[PDB]
């Protein structure tokens, strides 16, 4: 229960500090090359997890399962990933108060600001599957339609 | 009859083409306005539902 | 003919296009604020014909 707690969490930053620093170590090196290149910088589970995911040469997004380590430790469920498209670039003030203004669900929630200039001067939001859309495209569209 | 149903498709067809020529410049008119005054001001409305 | 002379009266934009870019603007485009920062110039020149 609780000593497995501190346990599992322990594991997990260990992993998570495990991959974030060898994550690099045997990232695209294939089997042969990256053997050489795995460290002494994993449990001996980590370093055959990470021989695997080497072997193949797709050790690049291993920072992922980094990420995908402390996660895995409060059963994740926290990505919320969201993403904000805006005609303009977002200014880094603005950015910052719409990612804080996004805290109904689960606060800076994942967010992958984009642009497409296509729109014109408008929120395109989507929260996991529900997208909220009041740029001024869909009013142009909602308007068109009177063709 | 057919002379009668071809003009009223090309009046039909011309009333179209004049609701896309005038969405295509409000659409410039509006592009224009956003990069004068600034897309920001929209950023206000993301409270509205979200 | 008739359609050509609908599209030369059209063509004016304080007939059709400036009347309705400027109440799509005000209506649709904004929260009934047509000016917004500017655009005064893009009321005319960007009308065209």
């Amino acid at each position: 229960r609780a000593l497995a707690a501190p346990l599992v969490e322990a594991l997990l930053t260990t992993a998570a500090e495990q991959i974030r620093a060898a994550a690099p170590r045997i990232a695209g090196l294939s089997a042969s090359e990256a053997a050489a290149v795995l460290p002494a910088d994993l449990l001996p589970q980590v370093r055959n997890f990470l021989l695997t995911m080497a072997k193949e040469g797709l050790t690049g997004e291993l920072n992922a399962v980094a990420a995908a380590l402390p996660g895995y430790l409060e059963t994740g469920s926290r990505a919320v990933d969201a993403s904000v498209t805006s005609a303009i670039e977002l200014s880094a003030e603005q950015k910052e108060r719409i990612t804080r203004e996004l805290q109904q669900r689960y606060g800076d929630v994942h967010v992958t600001y984009h642009v497409d200039p296509t729109l014109i001067g408008g929120l395109i939001i989507r929260v996991g599957d529900q997208v909220l859309d009041n740029s001024l495209r869909a009013r142009l569209s909602a308007i068109q339609r009177v063709l | 009859a057919q002379a009668e149903q071809e003009r009223i498709r090309m009046l039909s067809e011309a009333k179209s083409q004049i609701a896309d020529l005038v969405t295509l410049t409000a659409s410039r008119v509006l592009g224009a306005e956003l990069q004068a005054r600034g897309h920001d001001a929209l950023i206000a409305e993301s409270l509205a539902a979200l």
